[PDB]
């Protein structure tokens, strides 16, 4: 099935933090690269840290590249990849909105995907959303201009 | 905005090493980020595993430690990315690559 919606948020919000944190927090493999500086987009890893903390860990042989942490459990470093695993894990989405906006998600909790242009180190971004904001950040419904909007509900 | 989905796996792992090793040699804090971010970018595009990363930085690592001299002052950091990404290991390590 799917993670609860408030255990999703509570642990997003542990590593809600500069990626050099996330780094110290998850430690390992994660946390090596980091610190050598070959991971700088935390979001994924972040989402890994949601699924693996909630009951919904990744497992070792997902087809989708993963570095280990501390806790031996494994975290996906692509913001790609972390859909691609979303879209294929979970299922099919609640919600999905062409040219997504803040509105069209209201009064709904879960996983947010959002595609667009204008990021020149992503083709868009994972979050956790509850229905008025995202976890991290924040307002993405600017540079960036989403074209697709999908949402998984968190019970 | 950037040309980064445009180019193919092997040049973004040549972008990578460029950056990389960009963010190896220079001091300043704001630039070495810089270059990190940037590498970053390339990373997330790539198809590898992270290791051939960590060995494009292992020879990257024999660039950043050479001292370079020259009849005006300089450290010439700059030019030691630009012979590392000449460098032929390197090419002969994206080439034969596992994952295309």
């Amino acid at each position: 099935n799917r993670p609860s919606f408030n255990e999703a948020w509570l642990a997003f919000r542990k590593v809600n933090h500069s990626v050099a944190d996330v780094g110290s927090i998850i430690g390992g493999n994660v946390g090596k690269n980091i610190t050598g500086g070959y991971f700088q987009n935390a979001c994924p890893i972040r989402m890994s840290y949601v699924l693996n903390a909630t009951g919904f860990p990744i497992a070792r042989n997902s087809p989708y590249a993963k570095v280990s942490g501390a806790d031996n459990k494994f975290y996906i470093y692509r913001v790609n990849d972390m859909i691609d695993y979303l879209t294929h894990t979970m299922g099919k989405p609640d919600l999905i909105v062409n040219n997504p906006k803040q509105s069209d998600f209201i009064g709904k909790k879960g996983i947010i995907v959002v595609k667009g242009h204008g990021w020149s180190n992503a083709r868009g971004h994972v979050t956790l959303w509850n229905g008025s904001i995202c976890s991290d950040q924040c307002h993405l419904l600017g540079p960036f201009v989403p074209e697709v909007g999908t949402l998984w509900i968190l019970p | 905005e950037a040309l980064t989905t445009q180019y193919s796996q092997s040049e973004l792992l040549k972008n990578w090493a460029l950056s990389h090793c960009l963010a190896l040699v220079y001091k300043d804090d704001v630039v070495k980020n810089d270059a990190r971010a940037t590498a970053s970018a390339y990373l997330e595009y790539g198809k590898q595993s992270v290791e051939i990363y960590h060995e494009i930085d292992e020879i990257a690592k024999k660039y950043s430690g050479l001292k370079y001299n020259g009849s005006i002052s300089s450290d010439f950091n700059t030019m030691k990315c630009i012979d590392f990404i000449h460098d032929r290991e390197l090419n002969e390590l994206i080439k034969r690559r596992v994952e295309k």
